[PDB]
């Protein structure tokens, strides 16, 4: 794979592939599966608490 | 050749012709020379004018 030289339109030079960088993504807690989905139809939800002795 | 001159009859007289001639000559000749060379630097990395890469 050849391309135009660095400073001339009449000379050729080779192109040795490419090198790539990608950001890190940890995502450790998400893999534990601790959280359970609970979709709702409204913009807020309620809950009730109780106890005795 | 040349024209004959009339001469008397009773008095025998005559005419004669001259001899021929010969020469010689020589010729030189012309000489021409040409030189050319090919070097690797004429090929290394030189793009073909009509096409890319």
């Amino acid at each position: 794979m050849l391309t135009n030289s660095e400073k001339s339109r009449f000379f050729l030079a080779d192109l040795t592939g490419e090198v790539q960088s990608i950001p890190n993504t940890y995502g450790y807690i998400s893999n534990l599966g601790l959280f359970r989905s609970a979709p709702i139809t409204q913009t807020t939800f309620l809950m009730d608490l109780t106890d005795w002795d | 050749v040349s024209l004959l001159d009339a001469v008397d009859r009773d008095s025998r007289k005559a005419e004669t012709s001259a001899p021929e001639r010969v020469r010689q000559i020589s010729f030189p000749m012309m000489y021409f020379k040409e030189v050319e060379s090919i070097t690797p630097d004429e090929i290394q990395g030189v793009r073909q004018p009509g096409t890319a890469n």
